[PDB]
RNA sequence: CACGGGAAACAGCAGUGAUAAAAAUUAAGCCAUGAACGAAAGUUUGACUAAGUUAUAUUAAUUAGAGUUGGUAAAUCUCG
RNA sequence: ACAGGUUUGGUCCUGGCCUUUCUAUUAAUUCUUAAUAAAAUUACACAUGCAAGUAUCCGCGCCCCGGUGAGAAUGCCCU
């Protein structure tokens, strides 16, 4: 990316580093904020920064821009249960807002490694089938079976033209 | 795809190669084609005997009494192998064509004695 | 209560004794190279480079297990006569699933005379790597472990990468490991090889081999003529801890001995050569005081 | 394979099944044999649907589940 | 008695939570009785309960 | 060759250090090709009999080279002394028959110890290392394993009652096949 | 080619200026050697006790081609193609 | 599944309802259905061979 | 769509016409896996297994022919 | 793309075409044997042979396997 007034933000590496994972229960999040003043510069910076990593980390989670209405900028949480959380900004730097938001509803971190760990016990190395889900397609890959008739050719004795004629004789 | 009944199934799925055969022990269901979709890939079963003249089984164990207690039927070349495994008892046609097999060469024991003669 | 590998004091006799050399540690090696990445710090960030490096290198040596020679698994579950004759090969049914630990496995053995017994360890090991991958370890026994090969790498001195394909391919209480341990920890004893093995986590095995196979001479010859001594009289005193009934041990507590005192008495006592440490010691001490 | 509306074949279509011949013995042996086989399956299986049972029953109503949901409840407040 | 994998299982499993009893697991065919093949099936709809 | 059995003999002789000097062997070989990049794939063989087709390889232009896992100062020409791989046919300019036969020759190499090569540090493969499960140590046997009975009592053969063999005689009647006895315990060999 | 080359490799800047000009230690991070911290060049004088600010976001010009590459949507046949030696 | 552009097909439904009409219209009596034929051993309605064992 | 009407259906395995630049055996068995049936020995299976034909593609050798020689792009002498 | 050839008396810039790399069918020339993988012109019409049977009758199965890409922007993913 050439273009763009910060073009850093735009690559996979800044969309995927950013952690910040919302519980299940999350639906709908919702930024109103201001373009004029000093007060709203964090969340500006924030509008600007994070809501990509957010998005792209919760990608069936709603978020929702509204400007110059309120004059003090918040966040406000739609969850399930109609349940409603106000977080008020209006001198909370970006990092600050980051950890807010991650410490009042966010995923743990043993959640994280437990949930990819239920994720990984998808992929057992002990299963046979093609390369894009399984490690080996032949047993015949595997150093101590029988070589594959492809490469290494088998002996005679083991062969069914050879068991047919020896059968019809 | 869709079907219009079956039962859900414990197989043999026959790959491999051309006079290198190989089963894969497949939880499927009953009217889907023997390589087709399946549910649970459970375990494996090598035919063949390795430079250390073994055949070599793979069965996942709590997967296989899950299915089986969910309801899922079993063949007979599986139901020979769980035989052999000692989860479950020995089937009854390995029992009869193990009996049959020592009358076979008890015969041929006794063919070839008179042959002597 | 006799003296394991995995007690504290022992422990961290084994960490002050091992050293740390970073550049040793961190070699440049030869998997597939990226370009390096460059930063601006000031000195208080280089000193927490080198320190958070430090914590990396300790991770790095955290020690393998050393344990003892395990007992062979003959158990025989179902005996069955009858099929003697219907099989030729035979059958190994394996435990396979994500939960259950590798020592807890079933890997379970039909004889082709038709008993159900119990797997040995070796082709146990075999089924595990076979239905559990992971690299550096091969199905079959490797040509690198026969003598003739472990003795054109020794001749090579290659003994880390030795050891390094010891216990990534065996099991640390299997036999083959320990047999090949002990040959590697004789080779080196006998030529003398011990700085190879000084920031390599591999230094706690040969220590615990020579505190247990009582030929510490060598090495305190070693560490004498490499001008390390605190950590001497800490061997000696691991010696004097591992033996706990040793004449020398007697003659410690009798004389109330410092290091330099502690290494006299070993090497007076208990040392084959006792000579040779001696006028080391006297080399080392004469040397120390005029330069110092 | 064949269809439902296609005509059978007109060789077979005059040919009806043989049975094999019965060795009284071993049959009367072997139909035992599928009694108590069947029988021990049958018992296993419904141990394993007792597993099932347990392992289900658990997995939808465990004490640890409860105590999760305390936790959450009790964390979200 | 039990196949004796299986067998091996349930002794492994008490032992490793502490079981100290060596009492022989007993398989129980109460349920496990089966009416042979000349029984007329039920040809009714049964009802769904 | 008079070598033969020493190829690392050749390797130290002075007609080598002559001709090739201390650069690799491939250095001073080009190929010949159909426009501004190579194909692929090289040569296939070179040699077909006693016939050398046009330019020869680098090794194969000299018959004295000989590839064995023996001599460890011509495989480590072929073997990136900073990366630690294989180079690749088009990189050097070999045929493929002894692309393969290099390939072979270093993995040989490489399992003999005479080549050094990357070995990762490989953590221990368990967590705890415990013998005291049943899975390794011993159970208790059986009552029916003590006592050398089968598993179960249906396991032997057991002569059933005549009356069951008459109703089966009047079942299977007009069908029926000669009955045998009990089978032997042990079957003798041919 | 061969005057912006030459142009290119004569604005070169090396690791002494750049730590000339920020009064801070350079630290190259190796891959193959681990989180060693190798120096391999020292600011002469006085050396800074300031850290460098450290942005969370930096502004930096990135190329389209090089995000491509990293990025593996390079799928071109002759990016890598097998070529002779050097 | 459900797209803008399905078509309200009828003559589907409508044959399902006349093969139902049909069937419940000529359902087959038993007599018919079960009369046997003793020397072939072959039913005229349903096309059956017996088997052997019931012979 | 399939009540009905055109009209007597191989988009099953083999094969035959027409057409197309496009060319597998009108073949052996259920011995092994799957499916169907039966309480079961078991029966069927042009799915499948074992083969037959084909440079279509890789490998091994038993094998030597094809393309090109102005530049890109390796490589030419004399005649018409 | 590590690029190259090509506009003009000639240079620079812009801008197309082609070559170099890999795979698959057909044709031409040539062709020795094996193993493995694959058989692919056609939703045009078919001579003939087989491809759903089992089972003490009832019953149970009978585009289930297998075949094809004609039609439909059809549809992929998720409740
Ligand atoms: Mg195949
Ligand atoms: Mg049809
Ligand atoms: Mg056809
Ligand atoms: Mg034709
Ligand atoms: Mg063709
Ligand atoms: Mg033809
Ligand atoms: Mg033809
Ligand atoms: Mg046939
Ligand atoms: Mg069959
Ligand atoms: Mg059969
Ligand atoms: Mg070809
Ligand atoms: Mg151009
Ligand atoms: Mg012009
Ligand atoms: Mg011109
Ligand atoms: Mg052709
Ligand atoms: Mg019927
Ligand atoms: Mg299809
Ligand atoms: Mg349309
Ligand atoms: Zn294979
Ligand atoms: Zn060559």
């Amino acid at each position: 990316p050439m273009k763009g007034r910060f073009p850093i933000r735009r690559t996979l590496q800044y969309l995927g580093q950013g952690d910040v994972v919302f519980k299940d229960s999350v639906k709908v999040m919702t930024v109103n904020y201001n373009t004029h003043g000093e007060l709203g510069e964090g969340a500006r910076k924030f509008v600007f920064f994070n809501i990509p990593q957010i998005q792209y980390k919760n990608p069936w989670v709603q978020i929702t821009m509204f400007k110059n209405m309120t004059p003090s900028p918040f966040l406000r949480f739609y969850l399930d249960s109609g349940e409603q959380v106000l977080v008020d900004v209006e001198s909370k730097s970006n990092k600050e807002i980051v950890e807010h938001i991650r410490k009042i509803l966010g995923k743990n971190e043993e959640t994280l490694e437990k949930e990819e760990q239920e994720k990984k016990q998808l992929s057992h190395p002990a299963h046979f089938g093609p390369r894009k889900y399984c490690l080996r397609e032949c047993m015949c890959e595997v150093e101590g079976q029988v070589p594959c008739p492809g490469l290494v050719p088998l002996p005679k004795e083991m062969t069914g033209k050879y068991k047919a004629a020896l059968k019809a004789t | 795809r869709a079907y219009r009944g079956g039962h859900l199934t414990i197989r043999l799925a026959l790959g491999g190669c051309t006079n290198r055969p190989f089963y894969r022990i497949v939880a499927a269901h009953s009217k889907c084609p023997r390589d087709g979709r399946f549910v649970e890939q459970l375990g494996s079963y090598d035919p063949l005997p390795n430079s250390h003249g073994e055949k070599l089984v793979a069965l996942n164990f709590d997967r296989i009494r899950h299915w089986i207690g969910c309801g899922a039927h079993l063949s007979k070349p599986v139901e020979k192998l769980l035989g052999l495994s000692g989860f479950y008892p020995l089937h009854p046609m390995m029992i009869t064509n193990a009996e049959r097999l020592r009358r076979k060469r008890a015969r041929e024991v006794l063919l070839a004695s008179q042959k002597t003669d | 209560r006799k003296p394991t590998f995995m007690d504290e004091e022992v422990q961290n006799i084994l960490i002050k004794m091992t050293g740390l050399d970073l550049q040793k540690i961190f070699k440049p090696a030869l998997q597939e190279l990226k370009p390096p990445t460059y930063k601006l710090m000031t000195q208080a960030q280089l000193e927490e480079a080198t320190k958070q490096a430090v914590e990396a290198a300790k991770v790095r040596l955290k020690m393998p297990p050393v344990l003892e020679e395990r007992a062979p698994i003959n158990d025989v579950l179902a005996e069955d006569k009858i099929l003697e004759g219907t099989e030729t090969a035979k059958y190994v049914f394996t435990d396979i699933s994500y939960s259950i630990p590798h020592r807890e496995r079933f890997i379970v053995v039909r004889e082709p005379s038709g008993t159900l017994r119990k797997a040995s360890w070796e082709e146990r090991d075999r089924m595990i790597q076979v239905y559990f991958p992971r690299e550096g370890r091969r199905i079959l026994t490797p040509v690198i472990f026969k003598e003739e090969n472990l003795q054109t790498m020794y001749s090579q001195d290659q003994h880390v990468d030795v050891l390094n394909l010891c216990v990534a391919q065996f099991e640390p209480d299997s036999a083959e490991y320990i047999k090949i341990h002990h040959h590697t920890y004789e080779d080196i004893d006998k030529c003398g090889k011990y700085d190879l093995l000084r920031s390599t986590r591999h230094f706690g095995g040969m220590a615990w081999y020579f505190v247990n196979k009582k030929k510490i001479d060598g090495l305190l010859i070693d560490q004498i003529q490499r001008d390390l001594v605190s950590d001497a009289t800490s061997l000696v005193h691991l010696y004097h801890i591992l033996h706990p009934d040793g004449q020398s041990a007697q003659e410690a507590k009798k004389q109330g001995a410092e290091g330099l005192h502690l290494i006299k008495v070993f090497a007076k006592t208990e040392a084959q050569k006792g000579a040779y440490i001696e006028l080391t010691l006297q080399a080392y001490q004469e040397a120390f005081i005029t330069h110092s | 394979r064949k269809t439902r509306h296609d005509p059978p074949a007109k060789s077979k279509a005059g040919r009806v099944a043989t049975p094999p011949a019965v060795d009284p013995t071993e049959f009367f042996v072997l139909t035992e044999r599928y009694r108590q086989y069947r029988q021990t399956v049958r018992a296993l299986r419904l141990e394993f649907m007792s597993e099932v049972r347990k392992k289900l029953h658990e997995a939808r109503a465990g004490v640890q589940a409860e105590r999760k949901a305390q936790e959450d409840a009790a964390e979200h407040r | 008695p039990y196949p004796p994998l299986l067998r091996a299982m349930i002794l492994a499993q008490r032992q490793k939570y502490g079981d100290t009893s060596t009492e022989e697991p007993m398989l129980n065919l109460e349920r496990a009785r089966i009416d042979p093949w000349d029984y007329p099936a039920k040809l009714e709809a049964k009802t769904k309960t | 060759s008079p070598y033969k059995d020493e190829p690392w003999k050749y390797l130290d002789s002075e007609e080598y250090q002559n001709r090739y000097g201390s650069r690799p062997v491939w250095a001073d070989y080009r190929r010949n090709h159909k426009g501004g990049i190579p194909p692929q794939r090289t040569r296939k063989m070179c040699i077909r009999g006693n016939k050398v087709a046009g330019n020869p390889c680098p090794i194969c232009r000299d018959q004295k080279l000989h590839v064995d896992f023996r001599n460890v100062k011509l495989l480590e020409q072929f073997v990136c002394a900073h990366t630690g791989i294989i180079f690749h046919a088009p990189y050097t300019g070999v045929c493929m028959k002894q692309h393969k036969k290099l390939t072979q020759a270093i993995q040989k190499a490489r399992d003999h110890g005479l080549l050094r090569y990357h070995i990762p540090q490989v953590e221990p493969r368990d967590l705890d290392f415990s013998t005291t499960h049943g899975a390794v140590s011993s159970t208790p046997p059986a009552p029916t394993l003590v006592s050398g009975d089968p598993w179960y009592p249906w396991y032997s053969w057991k002569q059933p009652p005549e009356r069951e063999l008459s109703r089966l005689r009047r079942l299977y009647q007009g069908r029926l096949r000669e009955e045998s006895g009990p089978p032997p315990e042990l079957m003798p060999e041919v | 080619l061969t005057r912006g080359l030459f142009l290119g490799l004569s604005r070169q800047e090396t690791h002494q200026q750049l730590a000339d000009k920020k009064s801070l230690h350079v630290v190259e991070f190796r891959e193959e050697c681990g989180p060693l911290p190798i120096v391999v060049a020292s600011p002469q004088g006085a050396l800074r006790k300031d850290p460098e600010p450290e942005d969370e976001v930096p502004d930096i010009t990135l190329d389209w081609e090089d995000v491509k590459a990293a990025q593996g949507m390079k799928r071109s046949v002759w990016s890598g193609l097998k070529r002779a030696a050097t | 599944m459900a797209r803008k552009k399905v078509r309200p097909r009828l003559i589907a439904e409508l044959a399902r309802r006349v093969r139902a009409l049909r069937e419940q219209r000529e359902r087959p009596r038993d007599s018919q259905r079960y009369a046997l034929d003793y020397e072939t051993m072959m039913r005229p309605h349903s096309g059956n061979r017996l088997p052997m064992r019931a012979w």
